[PDB]
């Protein structure tokens, strides 16, 4: 359909024009909102103080990486080679090669922090569920010799929570 | 500091003081698109649409979801669509909050900011609540949305909605007849012309200029046909009637997402 | 969007505002001051990084 | 002991002017529902000692294309007439007492803004140059807007000193009469010490910084301090040339309390504004004095003037 | 009317929270010195306060002591150290 | 002897209390810098004023996607900043440079053009990992003055 | 003799302050390098400041209004007198030839 | 703060000027004016008339100067070097300065020499004042304020300015 906006006249006649000339010489508008609706203060703040309280969330946000383990551990990746070959980024890097026993498992397990652009498809990609983006913003380190990850920093940074993150799948896990 | 979150380098020669000519030099974004999708798969490459613009994030993949449905032959099915409205007619309320605003920080205010992105936020966590993320989520695919919604987001939906009309009243006894505002922008910057149609320009510089055409009542998207609204036109072709379609523009959405919350019917995603 | 037939796409060129709304400053503003130049901008709603396109 | 009621002066109001800075984001805090500095104070009333101290150790460069014998007269000026001004100014006991001294401050107040001229041409080109002339152009502007409207209300008390302005305004608050003048004297002391609703002087939307760009942290506390050092002045005039209050010869001590709780309320009103309106583009900046506030001026001179002498009221003075 | 109102509230804010000690104490840690309702136990020195369901966001609060694992004292507070549980209770998650 | 270590509880604890940012602008990073300075998680008035001219700032911040012809620009303006500076980046793509890292016309990591500091990782970076990332940068001068002048 | 010793004790603390923030830090021993890379965000600028009129008369047009609200001063020195309608018949004479001066020139300001 | 304190003002006055009256690369021209105004509302401001010295600030070295600084950014100079620039400035100065000194050096550097420059004595201000006086608004230059008396004074300057602009709203 339509509608029309600003479109007016003024009405002339000497009931109005006094409506505008109270107006422009002595500012009867313009401390209607500002002499007003600025003041309004005193409402309460909105502010989180933030070193000690902190903000909502969901459980399903994404973040710091992690690799779970069953019960008694079997380093739950099984090196199949997917999380790898999803990722746009391409940040991930994987070397299998077969374990004594004849299992297969992982050698070399690299997610690179810098690219990794928090998809999402890494964490829907895993059939065997290993793989897991963790809900803790702990970062900011001061050398990029570092956020490049390998195995052995993973697993500690994901078995230093499974307490938050096995609580997680299990609120979500039923939607998908 | 007047780089609208963006990065542009403009060169004028001003005549003494009217500018009479301006040339200015886009290309410091670039970063090498076009050349890097040919390069990845077709779901693989879906977020590089979502981090093209900041501000509307489900608005973009609406618009490439659609464009490969068709090669597919494929439709969502009713339940998908129905969000697609919801929350593709919930960020129109992200670029229009910005841009009466901090286009509104140049003309110098400060509170018109400081005001509003209060409210900005309570939307922010219906992107989180939803799938995951703070701006950019991947959520629209080819294949209608990626996953449901929690159980929620109904009753934050509709608690939310109710209370929005009156900060958008907090945005116009603060600018529309206050006069050092009004002064600032009239009759400026004026192309009435039928080259403002010539150039090829689209919506808002348009319909708020005359030319009445819009493509969301003229083609059908993904079921938009079954709810009522009224498309705002301006008067003359300057400035202050391209903002007023855009305060008319934020109180015609308030009518969509009260009208989309009644009809979602129950199916698959 | 063309595509070749197969999995990987060909051209995938996308158009946004931004090569229209500021193709138009240069035409818009000669005229008027130097401080409307900052805003006329804010009307057109230019946003970059879009111009990507 | 004369020089230690000086410096008595000097030093106790720096502090002000100092923790002006933090009221200034408490009350411009609350206008945008948010707390005003905090973390460091505990109440952030301890802020402005940590803000003095990262300037001066903050190295300040010059501009290798700089005059140097420029860039210093002048800032070396900017807290001069700034500190000179509040001199003769009675609360209630002025420390001189000047015969005709109102007409002192407009000596004063000229003479600052050739300490801008200087600044912003001493140093270098088109940010400060042409950015630190039109700046000039303004502020001579709107002086003929001034002196006529303070010179009306003299022709309603009869002199050229302040002492006889306290005697005037016992009963009648002399914002009754005149009070068409006095919405002038205020968009102009606001106008002419570049402040909120005309900004331009100091640049944030027009340019990127107006005539403070070059000064590292070392010379910008002066201005920072002086722009401050103004803009407390004239609104602790004006609350002597307006609102009065009542000297009393006996608790002279009950007149600045209750003064101060006037020029003090009436200062809260540049930050109460700057929450607010935007900016004028200078054409329309000057473009509305001509044309629109000084029409008036001349024509309440033509009626201040006549109306004593037509009730047979001219007052007492010579 | 107003005066003596909402000061009774902070009288016994101050005067019942600590005395002097347990205020100034309180304060110079942060300003966030208003005194929930409950308590909680865990875990080593880092209590949680729970405000009464009388606010959004900031209606849950937490408390740092001292030295967790070869850590300066106090006045080093970051945010890392809560127990990795309450992230499923103080970000609101659950 | 003692006096100079007891000096710097004042002069290490002034330059960190008191901060004046720039930023840049540019990519989508800006708009989760945004809301640092709107009310929810107030930036200011926790010590921190936002942004002032390139003169006077102290710890300049990239946000965004640093092609080739925004290096000439940026290593310019590093310099002028006065000498207490720092410079902490943040966002994917100030790391190493997010996605676009394989492209053409993108410097691969903004660490190559300047000595960064601090770091800090994803699109946005949630707005919080922000905050906390400074409150390292407060808490990244422990650093001593002494002991140049009064070791060596 | 006590004006003097209150202007003298102002600018004493202030020409001071110059020294003590200006060049305490500036014979300091970090870098400070040569280069020519000062003069902010406009690099070179290489021009002479051209003539702008509209920028001028603004000065002009001032300074001939300033001079007679020096003759326009006395006035309430001037309402104390003798025979007064030589007044108020003379006084009112300054202030119109102050505004028709304006009416004329009102045809063309420009730009101001 | 002896009795000389008069006659200091002025040779700084008199030394005010010949800063500028030779030449000096006109944007310390004002420099060498403003302290020469100043320095010269200073001896005014004695001698007892005030209204009439406290003027010169408000409309000649407060409000004309600044015009006379307002250009010279439009007729702007150079940047060739200015001030010290060219190597000729400092030669004409000084034997101005000493030309005074020397003068006053014996002009009275002794009992009288000679004639001509022994007229003149000096110390107690022996002229500056006389006898005591009563009171009007002072005595002198408080009375400044005729529209009684002077009006053919007045409506010739007061028309004269009127014509300014009419010139000067032409050749511009
Ligand atoms: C010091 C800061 C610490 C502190 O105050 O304790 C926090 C403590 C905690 O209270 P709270 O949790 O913040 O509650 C806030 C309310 O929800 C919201 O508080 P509020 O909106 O009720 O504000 C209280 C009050 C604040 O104003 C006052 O200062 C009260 C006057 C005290 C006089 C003694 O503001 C007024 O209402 C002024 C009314 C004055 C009467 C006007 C009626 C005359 C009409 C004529 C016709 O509050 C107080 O102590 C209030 C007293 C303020 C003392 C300030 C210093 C003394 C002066
Ligand atoms: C018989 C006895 C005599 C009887 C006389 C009867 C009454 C006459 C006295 C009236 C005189 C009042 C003051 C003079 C009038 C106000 C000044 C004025 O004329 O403003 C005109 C201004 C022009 O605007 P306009 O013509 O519309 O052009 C723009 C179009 N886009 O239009 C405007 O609105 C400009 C508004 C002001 C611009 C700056 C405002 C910024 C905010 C500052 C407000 C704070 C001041 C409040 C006062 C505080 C006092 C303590
Ligand atoms: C950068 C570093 C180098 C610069 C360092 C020095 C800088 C000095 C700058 C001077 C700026 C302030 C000069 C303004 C002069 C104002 C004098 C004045 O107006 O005093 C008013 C008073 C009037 O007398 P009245 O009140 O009518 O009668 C009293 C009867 N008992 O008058 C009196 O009471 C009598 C006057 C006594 C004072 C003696 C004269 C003083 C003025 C000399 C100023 C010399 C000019 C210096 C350079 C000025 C440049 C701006
Ligand atoms: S997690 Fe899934 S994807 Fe990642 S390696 Fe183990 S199996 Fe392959
Ligand atoms: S997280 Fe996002 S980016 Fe990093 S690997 Fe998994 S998908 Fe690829
Ligand atoms: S990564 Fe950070 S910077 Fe690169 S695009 Fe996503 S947001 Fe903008």
């Amino acid at each position: 359909t339509y509608k029309y906006v600003n479109l007016r006249e003024p009405s002339m006649d000497m009931k109005s024009v006094t409506d505008r000339a109270a107006q422009t010489l002595l500012w009867t508008e313009l401390i209607r909102g500002l002499g007003m609706t600025l003041s309004y203060l005193f409402r309460e703040p909105a502010t989180i103080n933030y070193p000690f309280e902190k903000g909502p969330l969901s459980p399903r946000f994404r973040g710091e990486h992690a690799l779970r383990r069953y019960p008694s551990g079997e380093e739950r990746c099984i090196a199949c080679k997917l999380c790898e070959a999803v990722c746009p980024a391409q940040a991930i890097t994987i070397e299998a090669e077969p374990r004594a026993d004849g299992s297969r498992r992982t050698t070399r397990y690299d997610i690179d922090m810098t690219k990794c652009i928090y998809c999402g498809f890494c964490q829907e990609a895993c059939p065997v569920d290993a793989i897991v983006e963790g809900p803790n913003f702990e970062f900011s380190t001061e050398t990029h010799e570092e956020l490049l990850y390998n195995k052995e920093k993973l697993l500690n940074n994901g078995d230093k929570w499974e307490a938050e993150i096995a609580a997680n799948i299990q609120a979500d896990y039923l939607y998908r | 500091h007047p780089a609208a979150h963006g990065v542009l380098r403009l060169v004028m020669e001003l005549s003494g003081e009217m500018v009479r000519k301006c040339d200015p030099h886009i290309g410091l974004l670039h970063r090498g698109t076009e050349k890097l999708i040919e390069y990845k798969t077709y779901l693989q490459a879906l977020p590089y649409f979502d981090r093209l613009d900041y501000v509307s994030m489900m608005c973009n993949e609406q618009a490439y979801s659609l464009a490969v449905e068709k090669l597919l032959n494929i439709q969502p099915p009713p339940r998908a669509q129905w969000i697609r409205v919801l929350f593709g007619e919930i960020t129109r309320l992200l670029n229009h909050i910005m841009a009466v605003t901090t286009h509104a920080l140049d003309i110098g205010a400060m509170t018109p900011f400081f005001w509003m992105f209060e409210e900005r936020e309570k939307m922010f966590e219906f992107y989180e609540r939803v799938s995951g993320a703070r701006m950019h989520a991947a959520y629209v695919r080819p294949g209608g949305v990626h996953q449901d919604l929690p159980l929620g987001l109904m009753d934050d939906i509709y608690e939310f909605s109710k209370n929005f009309s009156l900060r958008i009243d907090e945005l116009e006894e603060m600018l529309t007849n206050n006069r050092i505002w009004r002064n600032r922008t009239v009759d400026i910057g004026i192309v009435t012309a039928e080259d403002a149609l010539n150039y090829g320009f689209s919506g808002v510089m348009l319909r708020g200029s005359g030319i009445q055409w819009d493509l969301r009542k003229t083609q059908p998207y993904d079921v938009y046909d079954q709810v009522e609204f009224d498309v705002p036109i301006g008067s003359r072709g300057d400035c202050y009637d391209r903002y007023l379609c855009r305060v008319e523009e934020m109180r015609q959405s308030i009518r969509i997402i009260s009208q989309c919350l009644n009809k979602m019917p129950p199916g698959e995603i | 969007l063309v595509s070749d037939g197969s999995s990987r796409p060909y051209r995938c060129k996308i158009k946004a505002p931004g090569f229209a709304h500021l193709a138009g400053l240069d035409k818009m503003s000669k005229g008027h001051m130097l401080a409307d130049v900052v805003a006329i901008i804010g009307t057109q709603d230019i946003v970059f990084g879009e111009v990507d396109r | 002991m004369f020089m230690i009621n000086i410096l008595m002066l000097i030093i106790p109001i720096l502090l002000a002017v100092a923790f002006l800075t933090l009221v200034e984001r408490k009350v411009l805090g609350y206008m945008q529902l948010r707390k005003g500095p905090n973390v460091v104070g505990p109440y952030g009333l301890l802020q402005p000692i940590a803000d003095a101290i990262k300037l001066f150790i903050k190295e300040p460069l010059r501009p290798a294309t700089s005059s140097a014998s420029m860039f210093i007269l002048a800032p070396i000026m900017a807290l001069g007439l700034a500190l000179t001004m509040w001199i003769p100014l009675p609360m209630p006991y002025p420390l001189i007492n000047m015969n005709l001294g109102v007409l002192f401050m407009l000596a004063m107040s000229s003479l600052a803004v050739y300490s801008i001229l200087w600044s912003g041409w001493a140093s270098n080109s088109k940010y400060a140059l042409i950015g630190a002339l039109r700046a000039v152009a303004q502020t001579i502007s709107y002086e003929v807007t001034l002196a006529i409207i303070l010179l009306s209300v003299l022709l309603m008390s009869g002199s050229f000193t302040l002492s006889t302005l306290i005697t005037t305004q016992e009963q009648m608050w002399l914002i009754l009469p005149a009070w068409p003048l006095a919405m002038m004297w205020f968009i102009s002391t606001l106008a002419e010490t570049n402040r909120a609703p005309f900004d331009l002087t100091e640049g944030e939307s027009e340019l990127v910084s107006g005539f403070n760009v070059e000064y590292a942290a070392g010379p910008f506390a002066l201005f920072f301090m002086a722009e401050y050092a103004n803009i407390i002045m004239m609104n602790i005039f004006t609350a002597i040339l307006f609102l009065g209050t009542s000297h009393n010869p006996h608790m002279p001590e009950l007149y600045t309390i209750n003064f101060t709780i006037k020029s003090l309320l009436l200062t809260m009103s540049f930050l109460w504004i700057r929450a607010s309106y935007p900016r004028f583009r200078y054409d329309q900046l000057m473009h509305l004095l001509w044309k629109n506030f000084l029409p008036l001026t001349l024509a309440l001179c033509m009626w201040h003037v006549s109306l004593p002498i037509l009730t047979s009221g001219i007052p007492p003075q010579t | 009317m107003e005066l003596l109102q909402v000061l009774k509230r902070g009288l016994q804010q101050v005067s019942g929270h600590g005395g002097l000690r347990g205020y100034l104490r309180v304060l110079f840690r942060a300003n966030d010195v208003r005194v929930g309702t409950l308590v909680g136990e865990d875990k080593y020195g880092n209590k949680y306060y729970e405000d009464n369901k009388q606010f959004f966001g900031r209606h849950r609060w937490v408390i740092y002591t001292t030295e967790m694992n070869g850590k300066n004292t106090f006045w080093d507070v970051d945010g890392s150290m809560v127990p990795p549980e309450w992230h499923r209770w103080l970000h609101c998650m659950t | 002897e003692y006096v100079v270590a007891k000096l710097d509880d004042l002069i290490n604890w002034a330059r960190r209390s008191s901060l004046w940012p720039m930023t840049f602008g540019l990519a989508c990073c800006a708009v989760e810098m945004m809301h640092m300075a709107a009310p929810r998680y107030d930036m200011d008035r926790f010590g921190v004023v936002f942004r002032a001219s390139p003169r006077q700032s102290d710890v300049m911040i990239v946000a965004g996607t640093l092609t080739n012809k925004m290096a000439p620009a940026l290593r310019k303006v590093y310099d002028q900043m006065p000498e207490p500076r720092y410079v902490v980046s943040m966002g994917s793509c100030a790391n190493g440079g997010g996605y676009y890292h394989y492209s053409y016309s993108v410097v691969r990591g903004c660490d190559r053009i300047v000595p960064v500091d601090i770091y800090v990782p994803g699109c946005p970076p949630t707005a919080e990992a922000l905050l906390y990332g400074i409150l390292q940068l407060q808490k990244k001068i422990k650093r001593e003055k002494r002991l140049r002048i009064w070791y060596r | 003799m006590n004006l003097m010793l209150a202007l003298l004790t102002n600018f004493t603390l202030a020409t001071l302050l110059v020294i003590i923030a200006f060049w305490l830090p500036q014979l300091n021993v970090y870098s400070e390098k040569t280069s020519p890379y000062e003069c902010g965000f406009d690099p070179m600028g290489s021009a002479r400041l051209p003539f702008s009129m509209k920028f001028f008369l603004v000065a002009i047009t001032f300074l001939l209004f300033d001079l007679e609200i020096a003759l326009l001063l006395p006035l309430p020195w001037a309402s104390q007198t003798a025979n007064l309608n030589t007044m108020l018949t003379m006084a009112l004479f300054l202030i119109i030839l102050l505004a028709v001066s304006l009416a004329y020139e009102w045809t063309q300001k420009g730009l101001e | 703060m002896m009795l000389y304190i008069v006659f200091i003002l002025s040779v700084i006055f008199v030394m005010g000027f010949v800063g500028f009256s030779s030449k000096p690369s006109p944007i310390y021209g004002g420099l060498g004016l403003i302290v020469s105004g100043g320095v010269g509302c200073g001896i005014v401001l004695n001698f007892g008339g005030s209204f009439l010295g406290l003027m010169v600030f408000l409309i000649y070295l407060g409000g004309m100067m600044v015009v006379f600084g307002y250009t010279t950014a439009m007729a702007t100079e150079q940047y060739p070097e200015i001030w010290l620039s060219n190597k000729a400035v400092l030669g004409a100065f000084v034997t101005g300065l000493l030309m005074e000194f020397f003068m006053v050096y014996y002009v009275l550097k002794d009992k009288e020499v000679e004639v001509v420059f022994e007229f003149n004595g000096l110390g107690d201000w022996v002229i500056y004042d006389t006898g005591d006086s009563g009171f009007f608004s002072e005595e002198a230059m408080g009375i400044a304020a005729l529209y009684s008396y002077g009006t053919w004074l007045v409506i010739v300057t007061g028309w004269s300015l009127l014509i300014g602009v009419v010139v000067i709203m032409e050749i511009t």
